[PDB]
């Protein structure tokens, strides 16, 4: 419950815009 | 060779401990289980019970995973123990 | 401090972690004994695997030797070797 | 599983002394 999206990530769970 | 009384008695004594907890047909949590302190061991007799006296929270980051459809990452808020006591069974 | 996807997914991989395991699940009949403490801690597999049609199993297991003290009610106490179970190795294998 | 004995012992898990 309560999951707060914060960016589309790669495999790494790194922001794709990093 | 053998873990000695003094540090088995102290060891085991109920406190907060780290445990893998499970977070719960679309999306898939990654991972699955998170890290979280959460009271065990045991008291000195077997009227007492070791449970949480102090709780607060924390936020990890998890991902939220539609196979083959794409990936987020997402803040998401779980419950800690900071504390915990011996006290009689009821 | 919000704890970063990298550390949350390495700390709760299918790794052996210690944890607080009652006496009597490795000692059963043994109801006339009082053991002190009454738990011991243990290495055990614990954590997650990538895919829900893995599992997160022991592949090496060994035994521990601690001091424990037995108690007989009204009757004094001992202290004395036990030996409980613990896994060595543990790894994500299909539920078959 | 077994039980080694080390030492008849007091209420705090130390070992007792013989008296003599």
């Amino acid at each position: 419950r309560g999951w707060v999206e914060i960016c589309a990530a790669d495999d790494y769970g790194r922001c794709l815009t990093e | 060779e053998v873990v000695k009384f003094m540090d088995v008695y102290q060891r085991s004594y109920c406190h907060p401990i780290e445990t893998l907890v499970d977070i719960f047909i679309e999306y898939i949590f990654k991972p699955s289980c998170v890290p979280l302190m959460r009271c065990g061991g045991c008291c000195n007799d077997e009227g007492l019970e070791c449970v949480p006296t102090e709780e607060s929270n924390i936020t990890m980051q998890i991902m939220r995973i539609k196979p083959h459809q794409g990936q987020h990452i997402g803040e998401m808020s779980f419950l800690q123990h900071n504390k915990c006591e011996c006290r009689p069974k009821k």
